[PDB]
């Protein structure tokens, strides 16, 4: 957790940062596909 | 920043321009024409019926 | 002071402007985490930090 | 834990010694942002 301001985290066990813009854009980007949960 | 390209005059062709500017990551700009018009200037000579 | 060996300096961006228009990255391997002091041994380049 | 007096440890599952000066310095110096918690 606590990644760069530009990028949000999408896991608890894993470290894999993604840009904020990737969040809720209709396609998965994380193994725990929580980028598309609670849109 | 100033950039100049040449895009073909065909309706529907997806044109893409690449801008490489030192200090920044390259930018691709897509821009296409959706319709075109061409109007001549008309001088009315007379009317017939 | 942490021990540094095999230091390599590669330049990402370089524009000879009035402000700090150049970027360099340093690759290294250290035994332990700490604070080190950087310096440049020529007046041809001025370090911001 | 149990690192050098000059430094602290900022992990329980994982070991990561950081100098005390990095503790609450306004930046996340560790993988888990527990340096800037409860300052
Ligand atoms: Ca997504
Ligand atoms: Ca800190």
């Amino acid at each position: 957790r606590t990644c760069r301001i530009h990028e949000i985290s999408c896991g608890a066990h894993s470290t894999q940062c993604i840009p904020v813009s990737w969040r809720c854009d209709g396609e998965n980007d994380c193994d725990s596909g929580e980028d598309e949960e609670n849109c | 920043y100033e950039h100049s390209t040449v895009m073909p005059n065909v309706v529907g062709f997806p044109y893409k321009a690449h801008i490489e500017r030192p200090g920044y990551s390259p930018l691709t700009l897509q821009m296409q024409v959706v319709e075109t018009s061409l109007e001549p200037t008309l001088n009315l000579e007379y009317i017939t019926c | 002071a942490p021990t540094i060996i095999d230091l390599t300096c590669t330049v990402a961006t370089c524009t000879h402007s009035s402000d700090f228009g150049g970027v360099l990255t340093l690759t290294y391997k250290t035994d332990k985490n700490g604070d080190c002091s950087v310096h440049s041994h020529s007046n041809v380049a001025t370090l911001q930090e």
